[PDB]
């Protein structure tokens, strides 16, 4: 499964 | 910005035989960037019907598509693959052949 | 025996057009198991392989609620690079991002990855050591000091050693059937004359998985590298693969040439003669 993650560059 | 051209292979998913049931490919890959027009020809006539995989990528970051459709191949009907791309001044045409 | 997982993301700005187009896969090795398509009516995270349809209704939405926050991220990552760059409005721009995780034959972990691209160029990555980014240019450099600061990296390395490869084992075995599979290929050889001194011979290995294989000519035991041809493996559309490899001979002479495959689905490689 996925990473839940918000990452911005 | 890196463009690159896509490779094309046109081939059929099993060998063929003739009035049986088949699926004719043009598997297109090693393109940048996503953007490409990939249409199948029965005698060069597009084909309606066309199904595509879901848009992937390699190592290098280069997509990789397999478009493809049921079909039945005869001893005289003439199938191909045409690929324009932004790198393709010219579209390129790719006739199929069985052992290939 | 190693294994991988891997999801790969893809986000193409489309000025004057809307939103940008997102499409997002996921692989167990070479086998496709989901996919996401913001053009799509469901806009939900779909199964692609029959032994993921089991996963019940907090597997969807949560994978479909990561998706679509990727699809967020990346659609302010287009802004912000367009931003970084000082590029207009009118081009389209592609933004990549993969991640995923290797493990070894003993099914532990082995290697963890997680890139960006933008235009088709390396932007940003995790290094081998999962503890430091490694940044392209200046851009890269503004988004590497904000993800150190943030400590970023410690909570992808968390994921990547534990969800990642917990997951990929808990898909190695529901999907034992289709996943730890070796099927072997099924090879056959064609002959054609070229002309009326030479000859074409032409190995096929089908219907093979995993796509790593191997094809080699040789003339009476020796290595023939010139005057052969081999296409790239290329996906049969059922879950397997294709390959063949063909060398130009001369006419009567078919008999000295052999096609050497190997597969790991074969406990020796195989060996082709014409006669």
């Amino acid at each position: 499964k996925q990473w839940l993650v918000w990452l911005f560059l | 910005m890196i463009q690159r051209t896509p490779k094309i292979q046109v081939y059929s998913r099993h060998p063929a035989e003739n009035g049986k049931s088949n699926f004719l490919n043009c598997y297109v890959s090693g393109f940048h960037p996503s953007d490409i027009e990939v249409d199948l020809l029965k005698n060069g006539e597009r084909i309606e019907k066309v199904e595509h995989s879901d848009l992937s990528f390699s190592k290098d970051w280069s997509f990789y598509l397999l478009y493809y459709t049921e079909f039945t191949p005869t001893e005289k009907d003439e199938y191909a693959c045409r690929v324009n791309h932004v790198t393709l001044s010219q579209p390129k045409i790719v006739k199929w052949d069985r052992d290939m | 025996g190693s294994h991988s997982m891997r999801y790969f993301y893809t986000s193409v700005s489309r000025p004057g057009r809307g939103e940008p187009r997102f499409i997002a896969v996921g692989y167990v090795d070479d086998t496709q198991f989901v996919r996401f398509d913001s053009d799509a009516a469901s806009q939900r995270m779909e199964p692609r392989a029959p032994w993921i349809e089991q996963e019940g209704p907090e597997y969807w939405d949560g994978e479909t609620r990561k998706v679509k926050a990727h699809s967020q991220t990346h659609r302010v990552d287009l802004g912000t690079l367009r931003g970084y760059y000082n590029q207009s409005e009118a081009g389209s721009h592609t933004v990549q991002r993969m991640y995923g995780c290797d493990v070894g034959s003993d099914w532990r972990f082995l290697r963890g990855y997680h890139q960006y691209a933008y235009d088709g160029k390396d932007y940003i990555a995790l290094k081998e050591d999962l503890r430091s980014w490694t940044a392209a240019d200046m851009a890269a450099q503004t988004t590497k000091h904000k993800w150190e600061a943030a400590h970023v990296a410690e909570q992808l390395r968390a994921y990547l050693e534990g969800t990642c490869v917990e997951w990929l084992r808990r898909y190695l075995e529901n999907g034992k059937e289709t996943l730890q599979r070796t099927d072997a290929p099924k090879t056959h050889m064609t002959h054609h004359a070229v002309s009326d001194h030479e000859a074409t011979l032409r190995c096929w290995a089908l219907s093979f998985y995993p796509a790593e294989i191997t094809l080699t000519w040789q003339r009476d035991g020796e290595d023939q590298t010139q005057d052969t041809e081999l296409v790239e493996t290329r996906p049969a559309g059922d879950g397997t693969f294709q390959k063949w490899a063909a060398v130009v001979v001369p006419s009567g002479q078919e008999q000295r040439y052999t096609c050497h495959v190997q597969h790991e689905g074969l406990p020796k490689p195989l060996t082709l003669r014409w006669e």
